[PDB]
RNA sequence: AAGACGGUCGAACUUGACUAUCUAGAGGAAGUAAAAGUCGUAACAAGGUUUCCGUAGGUGAACCUGCGGAAGGAUCAUUA
RNA sequence: CCGCCGGGCAGCUUCCGGGAAACCAAAGUCUUUGGGUUCCGGGGGGAGUAUGGUUGCAAAGCUGAAACUUAAAGGAAUUGA
RNA sequence: AGCGUAUAUUAAAGUUGCUGCAGUUAAAAAGCUCGUAGUUGGAUCUUGGGAGCGGCCGUCCCCUGCUCGGCGCCGGCCCGAAGCGUUUACUUUGAAAAAAUUAGAGUGUUCAAAGCAGGCCGCCUGGAUACCGCAGCUAGGAAUAAUGGAAUAGGACCGCGG
RNA sequence: ACGGGUGACGGGGAAUCAGGGUUCGAUUCCGGAGAGGGAGCCUGAGAAACGGCUACCACAUCCAAGGAAGGCAGCAGGCGC
């Protein structure tokens, strides 16, 4: 490497994407932006793969280059564009809108949403800053810098933001028992309440998360998001509702429906 | 089976069980602690007070008969020698086969049984250094050892 | 007593020379509750490098070794002991590593054989990226 | 010199078996011997046992029955993991039905069987079957 | 094992390591020599030209002679005794044809009663031995 | 702009020095394999002087002899 | 003179047990394999040779290969000559 | 629709032996003791108690203290939170751990190697899960094995001069 | 340790396997280094880049003999091995 590196083989893609092998060598290295190339989904995966509009890489520049889709409540042209957890994905022509949360498993659900819902978005606040004249500073998870913020607003709290205006409406406070999805790590997607917060000076601060079925698991602080104060979620939920029921189950649930069809 | 020798022997005392003072001996802690005082301070280490002790005046076990060892005795008293009773009989042993082997100098066996003996100082020294009954200076050299009696 | 070197020693950070008509001292607790110790706010010696009274920043490992040899200045060198596990034999081989960490004058007197422990900071010279932050005397050494 | 004291008390109940003896007398008694021997007993591969209580090391005089194969040490005491009980029972006991591996755990001294139970690794210290 | 102390890993490791060099087949491989002295130079077959014909003569309770060739290795310039195995096989060999030639089977050991010749000729001129005697190929001419 | 002084990084060239490997080698000297050569007979039966060991001298050749060992000896033993 | 105790040089005896056996209360308590630790062996030759190092006045000592050759060399015991 | 040969290498090889080899005579114990690293080191310090429930038996819970709220009760008792509590190995748990391969659940690629597809008269569905030594992080346990405390009392605690 | 050797780029992995293990891993994924051998630099956010430039060493093409131009361990393909 003499300098920034461009392409992105497809064993080397992240794994949530679910790529099949005999396809091709490559997979769409996503272009810079907000969420991390690992952690989003480019608009091309979205787009072909999950909703199957799309047939090839072209047939998605095509759509792309009409202006339809919506990230954010804004027009993106880039067919490789990172869209990553929490992104509101309106596209107007169809009459659909979809929020990119986490499946119950370690990939990205495809979760229909209302036009009144597609209206606003859940930040994770990242640090907190004074500007050039003692001007508070906010910078979220999604790369969005908010200056004159509430002044109680703190570096692990979530802000509801408005897709037209971009400021901040109302906030959820980082306490022990308020609902956390946990979007990094083994327990990817489940949403449980908060249980406790264990300090270590240092090292990175384990966060207990409670499941609604008695189940109990930690994570690191940074691979949590608070999405709702008590058992009230400010968003709406994929169907399973983040419990990751065990394999014994999935398989009980899935030959329960089957032989219901017969 | 002996630290310096291809000998195995099963020779020592052999303590009862019953750790009670017998009812005949009136010799009561502070007058056999007045004797150990006594003996000592003649000129007398802790092996020929305690022997003296048991044939004359008749005490089975000094520890039984007081609380305290014979040295634990004379140590809390300050009439405890600074170089240990055994320490001592090692360097004068060995200062006493080199005085030997000076003169009679195609004594090969004298030779051969110095050695032993210094190998015994070293290894009896070092343990002393690390209880703290020594400093960590203390040297056997056979050059001035006779400064050490 | 200080200022033994050409250059003139000051901690940079405090002034000395404001108009009137004691020297004041920088330090810091450096975190991690370590107890900024008596020497550093009671001392007159100048370091860039004592973690206390100077410009260093203690962050990522915490280790422990004995003080080994002290013949260098203001630097000693620590012996660290592990114990390596070979897989075949399922057993252990004794292996060590020691390195050379800076002691501030603040440790007044640390003798040969003490424990200590060591944080993490940038490099300070070729071999030295660990402070010395606090010492247990050996076992005893009261006499 | 006596530097494993478990291993001279079970040589010697073996010794004692093989030679077809009612009882022995092991020497220098200690916690890791009495706590053996009653996980042996609680099986029943040894009678009763009485520890003799000098100023010293004890001894103890165990009431052999015919009903005890080998029971041997192993030295060095070895970290053994739950995962690793089944690879080191396989080849360390006669069948799959009977004999017992006497592990030094958390919780105390108890056979393979208990701390399968009890979800715990430990030190091997020996084995009867 | 010997030594069963919790610790004595490197005894145990640096012992076997040492004592391994004892065995007859593990210092012929590790140690240079053998490869060095090779005439193959650790190689399945190599070609050479053939430069005389000679008649070994067998080893004891056998009596005849072998249909032994000399040959000269084109890589190294190593000069070599190779068996032209079958039933007058040596009438298809004249001199200054280039041989494949192989080892005999027993991995630089002399085979059977012919003293002193680990390699076989398998090839005459880009034709197989077992063709021009099953007569299947004719001779290059 | 060309050009020049100096510093710097520095390939490479010049003469020596050492050393890793290849290789010719008068000639010397061994070990080995070789169907019946010569000179003996050192060893295995007390092998015709019991054999072997360490060291030293000697000799066509196996070997011989001195000093001190060993039984793997040809004596588990020899009598008041 | 008669017995008992502990260390030592040995002896006799037996289905302790082991071992390929001769035999060994140790050379036993070993597939029912783990008390502690040092040295050291890997088919027979080549060869305790060559070479380098080191020690010695010399003789020589300690450390110590390879190419190449070879299907056996050897251990205990049996029956013959 | 393949089989023979040559060579490197694995199992056979318990002929490299940690599991697991041998050392009187088959190959092998330094001539003999001394000795620093290395390796290994005797016994000993918490046993014993409260109460639950099934048929004397079996398992379930109860064993160190010193500032801010309500289950509340009346400056208190309780429960909680931010701190504190000889070190170390050991063991169990949690976190963090790229895919591909390997193990492995679903699915008639016509079977199978594979593949991540597919299935039902627009709809319904997958794309799981385990494994990843050692070192580092985290929380329980305290048998086993190291290590520390008072012995010139410069000992712990409690109070008074300061 | 220092030095020397590697038919040594490292790892994910591969072959063989009772349980241990032994051997392989140039080779499509991650990381590194190199563009005939060394060295020096321009431009640019990023290069000590070679399908960039400037020297020397080795090789080597075209010459109106003054000069001009080189770099396959990219894809094909040729000689040598």
């Amino acid at each position: 490497a003499r300098g920034p590196k461009k392409h992105l083989k497809r064993v080397a893609a992240p794994k949530h994407w679910m790529l099949d092998k005999l396809t091709g060598v490559f997979a769409p290295r996503p272009s810079t932006g907000p969420h991390k190339l690992r952690e989003c989904l480019p608009l091309i995966i979205f787009l072909r793969n999950k909703l199957k509009y799309a047939l090839t890489g072209d047939e998605v520049k095509k759509i792309c280059m009409q202006r339809f889709i919506k990230i954010d409540g804004k027009v993106r042209a880039d067919i490789t564009y990172p869209a990553g957890f929490m992104d509101v994905i309106s596209i107007d022509k169809t009459g659909e809108n979809f929020r990119l949360i986490y499946d119950t498993k370690g990939r990205f659900a495809v979760h229909r949403i209302t036009p009144e819902e597609a209206k606003y978005k859940l930040c994770k606040v990242r640090k907190i800053f004074v500007g050039t004249k003692g001007i508070p500073h906010l910078v979220t998870h999604d790369a969005r810098t908010i200056r004159y913020p509430d002044p109680l607003i703190k570096v692990n709290d979530t802000i509801q933001i408005d897709l037209e205006t971009g400021k901040i409406t109302d906030f959820i406070k980082f306490d022990t028992g308020n609902l956390c999805m946990v979007t990094g790590g083994a327990n990817l997607g489940r949403i449980g309440v908060i249980t406790n917060r264990e300090r270590h000076p240092g090292s990175f601060d384990v966060v207990h998360v409670k499941d609604a079925n008695g189940n109990s698991f930690a994570t690191r602080l940074s691979n949590i998001f608070v999405i709702g104060k008590g058992n009230k979620p400010w968003i709406s939920l994929p169907r399973g509702k983040g419990i990751r029921l065990t394999i014994a189950e999935e398989r009980d649930k899935r030959l329960a429906a089957k032989q219901s069809s017969g | 089976g002996r630290m310096h020798a291809p000998g195995k022997g099963l020779s020592q005392s052999a303590l009862p069980y019953r750790r009670s003072v017998p009812t005949w001996l009136k010799l009561t802690s502070d007058d056999v602690k007045e004797q150990i005082y006594k003996l000592a301070k003649k000129g007398l280490t802790p092996s020929q007070i305690g022997v003296i002790l048991r044939d004359s005046h008749g005490v089975a076990q000094v520890r039984f008969v007081t609380g305290n060892k014979i040295l634990r005795i004379l140590k809390s008293k300050g009439l405890a020698p600074d170089l240990p009773e055994d320490l001592y009989h090692l360097i004068k042993k060995a200062v006493a086969v080199r005085k030997h082997l000076e003169r009679n100098r195609k004594d090969k066996d004298a030779k051969f049984r110095l050695i032993l003996i210094e190998s015994r100082i070293h290894r009896l020294a070092r343990y002393y250094k690390t209880k703290r009954v020594l400093p960590p200076n203390w040297k056997y050299e056979s050059s001035t050892a006779s400064a050490l009696v | 007593d200080i200022q033994t070197e050409r250059a003139y020693q000051k901690q940079p950070t405090i002034f000395q020379n404001k108009k009137r008509v004691k020297l004041p001292r920088y330090y810091k607790n450096i975190g991690l509750g370590f107890k900024t110790p008596k020497e550093a706010i009671e001392g007159t010696y100048i370091d860039k490098k004592c973690p206390f009274t100077g410009n260093v920043s203690i962050r990522g490992r915490i280790l422990s070794g004995v003080v080994t040899k002290m013949k260098m200045q203001r630097t000693i060198v620590i012996r660290r002991d592990y114990l390596h596990y070979i897989r075949k034999y399922n057993r252990f081989e004794k292996r060590h590593k020691n390195m050379s960490v800076h002691l501030s004058p603040c440790f007044r007197d640390v003798q040969i054989g003490d424990i200590v422990t060591v944080g993490e900071c940038r490099p300070l010279s070729k071999t030295v990226r660990f402070n010395v932050l606090k010492v247990t005397k050996a076992a005893g050494t009261k006499k | 010199v006596r530097m494993n004291v478990l291993a001279d008390a079970l040589k010697s109940i073996n010794n004692a078996e093989k030679r077809g003896k009612r009882q022995v007398l092991i020497r220098p008694c200690s916690k890791v011997i009495v706590r053996f021997l009653t996980v042996m007993m609680k099986h029943g591969y040894i009678g009763e046992f009485e520890i003799i209580d000098d100023h010293r090391a004890g001894k103890i005089v165990v009431n052999l029955t015919g009903r005890l194969n080998k029971c041997g040490v192993i030295s060095p005491r070895f970290d053994v993991q739950l995962k690793d009980l089944e690879k080191w029972q396989n080849n360390l006991l006669p069948s799959r039905q009977f004999g017992f591996i006497v592990l030094t755990t958390s919780a105390g001294i108890m056979d393979h069987e208990e701390a399968r139970r009890k979800h715990t690794g430990g030190k091997i210290l020996g084995f009867f079957f | 094992g010997k030594c069963r102390g919790l610790r004595t890993a490197r005894k145990l490791r640096s012992h076997r390591r040492d004592q391994k060099w004892h065995d007859k087949q593990y210092k012929k491989a590790h140690l240079g020599t053998a490869l060095k002295a090779n005439p193959f130079g650790g190689a399945s077959h190599a070609k050479g030209i053939v430069l005389e014909k000679v008649g070994v003569e067998a080893k004891q309770p056998n009596s005849a002679i072998r249909k032994c060739v000399r040959v000269q290795l084109i890589k190294n310039g190593k000069k070599i005794t190779a068996f032209v195995p079958n039933d007058g096989c040596l009438n298809f060999i004249e001199e200054n044809d280039e041989v494949l030639v192989a080892g005999f089977g027993r991995k630089g050991h002399a085979v059977g009663d012919i003293p002193g010749v680990r390699f076989k000729v398998v090839k005459v001129a880009n034709v197989s031995l077992l063709a021009l005697y099953k007569g299947k190929k004719e001779r290059p001419r």
